[PDB]
């Protein structure tokens, strides 16, 4: 009411108020007749963008809904981070790194890994190489 | 799809780490894998989270030798001086002496409130015709500032005061700051040479500063003390008048 036609990286198009889909940044620049493609963002994902976008359109510590939307697997959240990425959307970029920066506290090395699957590239005299140059900023 | 969190590309990785506190970054992070120590040891990790927090601007221009270190010290600087102008009373301070009618508080004048470069030094403590003096102690482990950062980095340590007095004033204005060890064994102290007191003992607002660079390994405390002593000779109800007391913690 204006809208624009955007195009998903597996064919589905999608239409979306034009000044709701200028939160994007990379958008807001391409207006600047047919349907924008997009690569890197799949059906799935882009649904979820215009969401968050409509929720925050009117809008001026993760609010609570934010959080609730955010629930989803570690997969679907690291391709929303690169779709706010990739589409310049800072207010979503922030949640969603947040939300993952949120499993990363309070947990050990072991503990990190564990949570996301990632093996240990170490040698132990590697390791304790790290501790040491740590020293400072331990009690 | 990304089916790893380390297949998002490294600017998006950065970006995470900037949000997870940096003490743990630091500890936990850097260990969980070749990458992730590879990514937290850049410059630009924390060039960034200090952009992010206000610690600096695009237009930051001075070489920094560690930026981990120089984020810590500016996340956790601040005045470590409770109650320094006096919007709470004598709180946090001891009357370490007490003389004649005692230590009040007052208020500026609005006139007097420009002479200070921040608009928010609204009132001061000032001694009466008999020595007094007062004292606050700083616990450094308390404030933020563990004992390895104190040892390993020795970061530099700004000691400021203002006060007032008359040239002519009864009682002479004095400051003792010193370096304390975990015995409270003095590491370094800093007296101003009276000299140069007596000379900024005009009736305005004086600036008093002193940086300890170098200092031991060991220091866990400081102790700052201020205040008149007298001279013997009248010259009226009070004395110097101090107010604005801070001591800081600044990247060396």
């Amino acid at each position: 009411m204006p809208s624009i036609k955007l195009q998903s990286s597996d064919g589905e198009i999608f239409e979306v108020d034009v000044e709701i889909a200028k939160q994007s940044v990379t958008i807001k620049t391409m207006l600047e007749d047919d349907p924008v493609p997009l690569p890197n963002v799949n059906a799935a994902i882009l649904k979820k963008v215009i969401q968050w976008c409509t929720h925050h359109k009117d809008d001026p510590d993760i609010p609570v809904w934010d959080q609730e939307f955010l629930k989803v697997d570690q997969g679907t959240l690291f391709e929303l981070i690169l779709a706010a990425n990739y589409l310049d959307i800072k207010g979503l970029l922030d949640v969603t790194c947040k939300t993952v920066a949120n499993m990363i506290k309070g947990k050990t090395p072991e503990e990190i890994r564990k949570t996301f699957n990632i093996k240990n590239d170490f040698t132990e005299e590697e390791e304790a190489q790290v501790r040491k140059e740590n020293q400072w900023c331990e009690e | 799809a990304v089916g790893n969190i380390n297949e998002l590309p490294e600017n998006i990785l950065l970006e995470l780490f900037t949000h997870v506190p940096a003490r743990q970054l630091l500890l936990n992070c850097r260990l969980v894998c070749s990458l992730w120590r590879d990514l937290i040891d850049l410059v630009t990790l924390w060039k960034r989270k200090c952009l992010r927090e206000g610690f600096i601007t695009e237009d930051w221009d001075q070489p920094v030798a560690d930026w981990k270190i120089f984020y810590f010290l500016r996340s956790l600087h601040r005045n470590l001086l409770h109650n320094p102008c006096a919007e709470e009373g004598f709180e946090f301070w001891s009357l370490d002496v007490n003389g004649g009618d005692e230590w009040k508080v007052e208020d500026l004048s609005r006139d007097q409130r420009k002479e200070f470069p921040n608009d928010q030094v609204k009132k001061y403590f000032v001694t009466s015709y008999y020595t007094c003096l007062k004292s606050q102690v700083v616990d450094l482990k308390a404030e933020g500032y563990w004992e390895e950062l104190m040892d390993t980095t020795r970061p530099d340590i700004e000691v400021k005061d203002w006060f007032a007095a008359r040239p002519d004033c009864g009682s002479k204005y004095q400051l003792c700051v010193q370096l304390l060890s975990s015995a409270h064994a003095p590491l370094g102290t800093f007296q101003p040479d009276p000299a140069t007191i007596q000379q900024k003992s005009d009736a305005k607002w004086r600036e008093v500063s002193h940086t300890f660079s170098n200092y031991p390994p060991g220091v866990r405390y400081i102790w700052f003390q201020h205040g008149g002593v007298d001279t013997h000779y009248w010259a009226g109800w009070y004395g110097p008048r101090v107010t604005n007391s801070s001591i800081t913690i600044r990247p060396p």
